[PDB]
């Protein structure tokens, strides 16, 4: 990514939920839900010397969301070039005619498909 | 072979934007590729919408989102500002447009009525 | 066994100057301008609280350059400018010019037949 993207906090998609992935701003280490599971399900004096990374979790934890929210709010066109915004609604039709399906199929289905998408999170 | 031999859908895989095509050069134990890409800039902010009922049918756009003029509701691709006007042949037409959230209000322009407005009046 | 550590050196190219920085790894400076990291004791910088890209990467998010006399500093490294695109559920960002670019990559493909 080239720049660093912060979520809105506009919590209005369309249906789909997300706050078990964005950070919650709370937190003194800026992390989500899952990372979190993530985070605690991983469990001298001869030259060893730990060197420890350049980029430490929360950096990785910044990329990530930065990713994220860029490909909530920009589709893929921030892969590219410039971000450029969209509706999220927009972005899953985008999607949906990418692979052979109308997209009057999603806005037809819409609160359907953010039920199966959230029970799927 | 995806990058020189043709065209890549795969984006960020050769250089930065969407992949156009490329050129190999010689080089000493190595190879170095000149990759050309579609980089847009210069943007500006569009008031958006999902589709558009006229008559009681919805439509959805063939390609590319309805978009903005200023407060009017006209129509181009997702990738390039051009716009045009609302035809038939640039939409379908499938159900009621009131299970559709977040639809605006638009008149439809059709083609095939002036040319038949062209008889009616001899 | 009393404490120990590697030496690395922190410096610009010698064709800017002369001056160094001094990093002592996994051991804190009470046993040796003082600054401490995670990574352990790095002597001949100043701290700054301005966010740069990094120059050379030390450890623990820190990263030392030479800018302008002129001295070696350090700070916590950033990650780009900070930004953010306004969102709505009636907006979109869709370009009107363009440009074409060429970026360079290169990509090793062979070595000498040594035998
Ligand atoms: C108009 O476009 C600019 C360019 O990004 C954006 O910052 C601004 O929020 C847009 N206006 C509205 C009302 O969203
Ligand atoms: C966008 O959200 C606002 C919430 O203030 C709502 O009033 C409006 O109807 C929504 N518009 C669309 C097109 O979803
Ligand atoms: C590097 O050193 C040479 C000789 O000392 C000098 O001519 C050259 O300008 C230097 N490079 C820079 C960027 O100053
Ligand atoms: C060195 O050990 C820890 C790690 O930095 C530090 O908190 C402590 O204060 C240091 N020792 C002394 C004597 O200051
Ligand atoms: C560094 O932090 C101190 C407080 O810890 C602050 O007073 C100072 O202004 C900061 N330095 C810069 C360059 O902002």
């Amino acid at each position: 990514v080239k720049q660093i993207y912060k979520t809105p906090p506009i919590k209005d998609f369309g249906g789909f939920n997300f706050s078990q992935i964005l950070p919650d701003p709370s937190k003194p280490s800026k992390r989500s839900f899952i990372e979190d599971l993530l985070f605690n399900k991983v469990t001298k004096f001869n030259g060893l010397t730990v060197l420890p990374p350049l980029l430490t979790d929360e950096m990785i934890a910044q990329y990530t969301s930065a990713l994220l929210a860029g490909t909530i709010t920009s589709g893929w066109t921030f892969g590219a070039g410039a971000a450029l915004q969209i509706p999220f609604a927009m972005q899953m039709a985008y999607r949906f005619n990418g692979i052979g399906v109308t997209q009057n199929v999603l806005y037809e289905n819409q609160k359907l498909i953010a039920n199966q998408f959230n029970s799927a999170i | 072979s995806e990058c020189v031999l043709g065209q890549s859908k795969r984006v960020d895989f050769c250089g930065k934007g969407y992949h156009l095509m490329s050129f190999p050069q010689s080089a000493p134990h190595g190879v170095v590729f000149l990759h050309v890409t579609y980089v847009p800039a210069q943007e500006k902010n569009f008031t958006t919408a999902p589709a558009i009922c006229h008559d009681g049918k919805a439509h959805f756009p063939r390609e590319g989102v309805f978009v903005s003029n200023g407060t009017h509701w006209f129509v181009t691709q997702r990738n390039f500002y051009e716009p045009q006007i609302i035809t038939t042949d640039n939409t379908f037409v499938s159900g009621n447009c009131d299970v559709v959230i977040g639809i605006v209000n638009n008149t439809v322009y059709d083609p095939l009525q002036p040319e038949l407005d062209s008889f009616k009046e001899e | 066994p009393c404490s120990f550590g590697g030496v690395s050196v922190i410096t610009p190219g010698t064709n800017t100057s002369n001056q160094v920085a001094v990093l002592y790894q996994g051991v804190n400076c009470t046993e040796v301008n003082v600054f401490q990291t995670r990574a352990g004791c790095l002597i001949g910088a100043e701290h700054v609280n301005n966010s740069y890209e990094c120059d050379i990467p030390i450890g623990a998010g820190i990263c030392a350059s030479y800018q302008t006399s002129q001295s070696i500093i350090a700070y916590t490294m950033s990650l780009g400018a900070e930004n953010s695109v306004a969102y709505s559920n009636n907006s979109i960002a869709i370009p009107t010019n363009f440009t074409i670019s060429v970026t360079t990559e290169i990509l090793p493909v062979s070595m000498t037949k040594t035998s």
